[PDB]
């Protein structure tokens, strides 16, 4: 392939690549924070590379053509009528949840890769860090069970071990009125379905779980509603700060050559999102699962690898 | 003969200076002044308890290097030899070996004590 | 163009392949040599000419 | 009765819960260096003096 | 671990099963087990939980006393003997010490009491390393000093193992302790022909070398280690159940599969010398390995276990793993019995 | 097979890493007292140490 | 010039303190307006703060 231990040995150290524009950033907030633009604000001033929020069709995103794949393909799920009935019965919830954690996990193997691969800091939108603070909400509201949370509990406790946190976490105050305003003000017919509990839930879980548990292994910059909307107010902060805290102090070339091989094989970090927890909600039975994996290889350039596809027009197979 | 006579008197002259340490003088024994010595206050805890070494990785190569002197020490012996530019080839071996293994002990922090 | 990346395998690795065809020709022509150094070798030791 | 129950029971059920019984003895170890060490001792012991192995 | 260390190590535990195989002394055979097993010891401890730590604290116990033992076999070889060629035994009672030795090495019951809890603890590819180029040494060993080895203390290792690891896989769901109970199998009909035909060991040797290295990259390439992960491949890559139903009938010894060859050449040279019961009571206990590699064949290949929802993100990713020899290894593992006299280049 | 044995084994973890089971250090508690040639004269130091 | 060092211990060498001191002065005096007028602290802290960043 391309990266492996002879690169290693032969001169490709990680920390040469190192510079101190190599932060990890992660803009959080609410459902309405505006934290959207902010993000690709703080991703334009300080140079560092913006991704988009993980969807559902953020891994259609990154393979094949870019274009979403139809959601019996990816997904199998909706964040529309998870807005509509969050109580639904054929546990669209969890479903919806579980797919998010796994295209974040993809998206913050992502984010690693650019970053140790080419010393550029990427700026991120809910990392894997803070997308458990959804699944308490759904647990706060009666959306889910708790055979559900111990699933997500099992899949996060063997897959977030492996991973560093961010540098920089930006986290927007921005309270359950004014997201309702926004919300209102957005036009989204599922989206004004949302209840005020579960924003109340899902303020209550950033502000009682998730940063009192990443202000010792990061460093916070809470900001409020109105001085986040200068970019140069959060970035003028970003490039002042002390870095001390975290497990990205002692990291050598070894340690971050172990993650960045880690990284770049996508299976092996995708291997345990799909544990054997036989769950109603996540489990695809026998037949279905058959039906839908022989649709999804007559899909246009999946049928083979990514370089082997006539039916898209690649040249040069019987040399390959 | 003369070394086991020679450690018997040091022995019995070592263990007679003893028992003339013990039976001579006055004992007033009471269950105070046998007490554990902390310094005046009682002590907390035991002195059985875990002792953490923090010098465990150069506990286990002095191990290591402790072999050294029963390989590297027959050369004086080894210098009266009759193939000699052989003895000499694998004695500097053996010393660049032991060397090679220090130098690396250095480069990964492995002398450097813990905490 | 069709994929949103450049494939590892979008483009032939031309090195690979002449690396490939040049040890497989390699082998062909050592093993064809070798075998007819056999038969040479049995015609010439037992008089089977 | 037979074709059944009973030329069932002979043949394939009484092997088939005979290899169950044994594979469950088997594999019930605790896990312990103590206790597969002594069995170990116990090995010699029987290989010495009640088996003649070192003859 | 830094990959020039990894490189040091694995090409020191290469040098001491080499001097192990090369050697004339016996100090040097012995030095050549102490450097396998000092070697091998971080490979089982690349990842640094305590499972690893368990399974490196049993192996280092079991191979230490084996050590022991064949120390103290060579000390009483050089008092009835006064020299050290790597040949056979002048005593018994050094015969007796050595394959006790040897038989604790390879983990042949009843001495078998590490290997399910070492392969369960380690890694699959220090597994592999554990399970193929560790039974190179002491069979060495094995093939040296058959003139001394007592039939009776070797055709009982070797039916003991037979039978044990027979029993042993029927009660597992993890893969690894699978394996390894196939290993205790193995290894005891690898030994039950040694003193008949050690050629026919030597040939057991490599292709069970071959079908075990077969499995275990097939399961590093699906990142699977217990049979309900198996399971999934066929939503995955479905080629993948094709080639552990193929490879696991060939590990069951079943026609016409090269895992076949040996145990029919063994019956071969065991009905020679008037050995009947002993090979017949082998390939009935065999039914027994045959049994749970058809439980994962079922599991895995002939039917479709329920999948997830997740495993649609993986449909997206090929693999991007280094199978190293898979496809020789799954043909030389399946299709090699039409070439079964290439057996004598063994000799 | 599960047995009466068998009953109480909990299938191993995913990734084969055990959660640690922080068993405390236990810091051996030194007191450094008054009666000592460094405390001058009258100090008491609750010390713990590890080793 | 590039000072080397403070001479104070742990306070380190900031390398741009002129855009420093207008960053931390303008955000000092954008927190400040949030104080109602009347308030002394305001009034004072207002004062002061332009006369540093003025200066
Ligand atoms: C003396 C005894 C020699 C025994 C065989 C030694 C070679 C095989 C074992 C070593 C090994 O692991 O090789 C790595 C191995 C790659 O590992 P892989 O996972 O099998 O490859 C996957 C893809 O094919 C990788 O594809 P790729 O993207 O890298 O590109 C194609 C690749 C590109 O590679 C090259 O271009 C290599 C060019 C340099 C070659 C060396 C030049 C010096 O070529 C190949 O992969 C060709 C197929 C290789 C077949 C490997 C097995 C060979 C035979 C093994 C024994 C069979 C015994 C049968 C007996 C039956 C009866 C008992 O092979 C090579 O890299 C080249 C093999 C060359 C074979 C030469 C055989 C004669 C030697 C005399
Ligand atoms: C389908 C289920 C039932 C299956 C039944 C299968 C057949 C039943 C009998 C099988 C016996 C074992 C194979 C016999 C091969 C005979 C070859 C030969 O020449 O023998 C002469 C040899 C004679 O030895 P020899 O030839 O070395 O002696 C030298 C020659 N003389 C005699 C002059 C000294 O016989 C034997 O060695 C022993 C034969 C009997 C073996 C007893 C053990 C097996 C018991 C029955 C097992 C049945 C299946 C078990 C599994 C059931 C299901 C799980
Ligand atoms: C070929 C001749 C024989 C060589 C083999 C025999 C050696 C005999 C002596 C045994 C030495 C064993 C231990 C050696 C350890 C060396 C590695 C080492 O310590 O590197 C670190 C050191 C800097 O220390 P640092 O990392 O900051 O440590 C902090 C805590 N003090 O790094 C340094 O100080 C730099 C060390 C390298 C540069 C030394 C240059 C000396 C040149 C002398 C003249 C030429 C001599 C010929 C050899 C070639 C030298 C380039
Ligand atoms: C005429 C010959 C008669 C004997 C033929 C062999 C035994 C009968 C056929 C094989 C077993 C048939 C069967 O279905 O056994 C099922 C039983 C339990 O299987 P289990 O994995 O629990 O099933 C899951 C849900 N059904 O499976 C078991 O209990 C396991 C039994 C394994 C036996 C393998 C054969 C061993 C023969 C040699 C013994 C020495
Ligand atoms: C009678 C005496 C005869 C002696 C003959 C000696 C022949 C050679 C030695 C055979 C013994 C077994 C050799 C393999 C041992 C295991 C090697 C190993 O573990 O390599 C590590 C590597 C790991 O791959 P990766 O997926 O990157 O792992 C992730 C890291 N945890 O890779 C792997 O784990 C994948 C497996 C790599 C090696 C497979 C090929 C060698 C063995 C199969 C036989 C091939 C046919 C030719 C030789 C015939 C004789 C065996
Ligand atoms: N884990 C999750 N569960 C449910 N909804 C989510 C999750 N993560 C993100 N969202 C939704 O993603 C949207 C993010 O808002 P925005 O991207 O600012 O329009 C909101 O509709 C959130 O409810």
């Amino acid at each position: 392939l391309q990266y492996g231990p002879l690169a290693y040995i032969l001169g490709e150290k990680t920390t040469k690549k190192m510079t101190e524009n190599s932060k990890l950033i992660t803009v959080d907030g609410n459902i309405c924070s505006g934290k959207s633009k902010l993000a690709k604000e703080v991703a334009e001033k300080l140079g560092l590379k913006h991704f988009p929020e993980a969807g559902i069709h953020y891994a259609d995103s990154t393979t094949g053509d870019g274009k979403p794949l139809p959601v019996r393909f990816s997904g199998n799920c909706s964040l529309e009528k998870f807005y509509d009935d969050p109580k639904s019965n054929d546990g669209n919830s969890y479903r919806l949840q579980a797919w998010l954690y796994a295209s974040r996990l993809l998206q913050y193997a992502d984010a690693l890769e650019h970053l140790l691969s080419t010393g550029q800091g990427v700026v991120l939108e809910r990392s894997i860090y803070s997308d458990f603070v959804f699944l308490e909400a759904m647990y706060r509201q009666g959306f889910i069970r708790k055979q559900c949370v111990d699933h997500y509990n099992q899949v996060k406790k063997v897959t977030v071990c492996e991973y560093l946190p961010p540098h920089v976490v930006i986290y927007v105050d921005v309270p359950v009125s004014e997201v309702q305003s926004r919300i209102q003000k957005k036009g989204n017919p599922h989206e004004m379905k949302i209840t005020s509990a579960y924003l109340q839930d899902i303020e209550n879980v950033y502000k009682g779980t998730f940063l009192p548990e990443m202000s010792e292994k990061c460093e916070v910059l809470q900001y409020s509603a109105w001085e986040a909307e200068d970019a140069e107010k959060v970035v003028e902060d970003i490039q002042y700060l002390k870095y001390d805290k975290g497990p990205w102090l002692d990291q050598d070339d070894r340690k971050l050559h172990n993650l960045r091989m880690l990284v770049q094989d996508k299976l092996e970090v995708l291997n345990y999102t799909s544990i054997p927890v036989f769950l109603p909600e996540v489990t695809i039975g026998a037949h279905q699962s058959d039906r839908v994996f022989q649709e999804f290889t007559e899909l246009p350039g999946r049928k083979y690898r990514a370089g082997y596809n006539e039916d898209v027009g690649d040249k040069w197979i019987w040399l390959k | 003969m003369n070394l086991m006579i020679t450690l018997l008197t040091n022995f019995t002259l070592a263990t007679l200076l003893v028992t003339i340490a013990f039976w001579l003088p006055q004992l007033n024994v009471y269950s105070e002044k046998t007490s554990p010595y902390e310094c005046g206050f009682d002590p907390m805890g035991s002195a059985r308890l875990p002792f953490s070494m923090k010098f465990f990785l150069v506990a286990i190569t002095f191990l290591l290097f402790d072999l050294e002197i029963a390989l590297l020490l027959p050369l004086p012996w080894a210098s009266q030899t009759t193939n000699l530019n052989t003895m000499l080839t694998m004695a500097l071996l053996l010393i660049f070996l032991l060397a090679v293994s220090l130098a690396y002990e250095w480069t990964q922090k492995g002398l450097e004590w813990t905490e | 163009k069709f994929y949103i990346q450049e494939p590892p395998h979008g483009s032939p690795n031309w090195l690979k392949v002449g690396l490939t065809l040049g040890t497989s020709a390699f082998l062909w022509i050592y093993l064809i040599k070798q075998h007819n150094e056999d038969v040479l070798e049995y015609k010439r030791r037992n008089g089977l000419e | 009765l037979l074709d059944l129950i009973w030329l069932e029971t002979i043949l394939p059920k009484t092997i088939s819960l005979a290899q169950m019984k044994m594979s469950t003895t088997i594999t019930s170890q605790k896990g312990l260096i103590k206790l597969y060490f002594l069995s170990f001792l116990i090995t010699i012991l029987i290989s010495t003096t009640l088996l003649n192995f070192h003859e | 671990m830094n990959p020039i260390i990894l490189i040091i190590i694995l090409m020191t535990v290469m040098l001491g099963t080499i001097i192990v195989m090369i050697s004339t002394h016996w100090l040097l055979i012995w030095i050549g087990f102490e450097m396998n097993m000092l070697a091998i010891i971080p490979i089982m401890m690349k990842k640094h939980n305590p499972r690893a730590t368990e399974a490196s604290t049993k192996y280092f116990l079991t191979q230490s006393t084996a050590s022991m033992l064949l120390m103290m076999a060579i000390i009483i070889n050089l008092m009835f003997s006064g020299q050290w060629t790597v040949m056979k035994l002048f005593n018994p009672m050094a015969s007796m010490l050595m394959t006790m030795a040897l038989a604790m090495k390879l983990g042949m019951a009843p001495f078998h009491f590490w290997v399910p809890e070492v392969t369960q603890g380690i890694p699959l590819s220090s597994g592999l390393i554990l399970l193929t180029w560790q039974k190179l040494a002491p069979m060495s060993v094995l093939y040296q000093i058959l003139p001394s080895i007592n039939l009776d203390l070797i055709l009982t290792l070797s039916i003991l193992s037979i039978t044990i690891g027979g029993w042993g896989g029927l009660n597992q769901t993890q893969l690894r302790k699978i394996m390894a109970y196939s290993s205790i199998a193995h290894m005891g009909w690898m030994t039950a022909v040694l003193l008949y035909n050690p050629t026919m060991t030597l040939l057991n040797l490599i292709i069970y070398i071959i079908m075990t290295s077969t499995m275990f990259t097939l399961f590093m390439a699906n990142s699977t280690t217990t049979t309900l992960s198996l399971s999934h491949t066929w939503n995955k890559a479905p080629i993948m159940t094709i080639l552990v139903l193929i490879t696991l009938l060939s590990m069951g010894g079943l026609p016409p599969l090269s895992g076949f060859m040996p145990k029919w050449m063994i019956i071969q040279e065991m009905t020679k010398n008037d050995s009947i019961i002993l090979p017949t009571l082998m390939a009935i206990t065999a039914l027994l390995n045959l049994y749970f590699y058809m439980r994962l064949t079922y599991s895995t290949a002939l039917t479709m276990f329920p999948s997830t929802n997740n495993m649609k993100m993986k449909w997206q990713f090929p693999t991007t793993k280094r199978m190293t020899l898979l496809p020789t290894m799954t043909v030389l593992s399946t299709m090699l019995l039409p070439l079964t006299p290439i057996l004598s280049i063994l000799e | 097979y599960p047995t009466k044995e068998t009953a109480h084994w909990k299938p191993p973890p995913w990734n084969d890493v055990d959660p640690p089971k922080d068993t405390l250090v236990s810091n051996l508690t030194l007191n450094f007292g008054p009666q000592h040639p460094a405390a001058h004269g009258v100090l008491r130091l609750v010390m713990e140490l590890s080793g | 010039l590039l000072k080397k060092t403070t001479g104070l211990v742990g306070l380190a060498v900031c390398e741009t303190p002129h855009e420093r001191l207008k960053i931390l002065y303008t955000k000092i005096l954008d927190v400040l307006g949030h104080i109602p007028k009347n308030a002394a602290y305001r009034k004072y802290t207002e004062q002061i703060t332009n006369e540093k960043l003025s200066i």
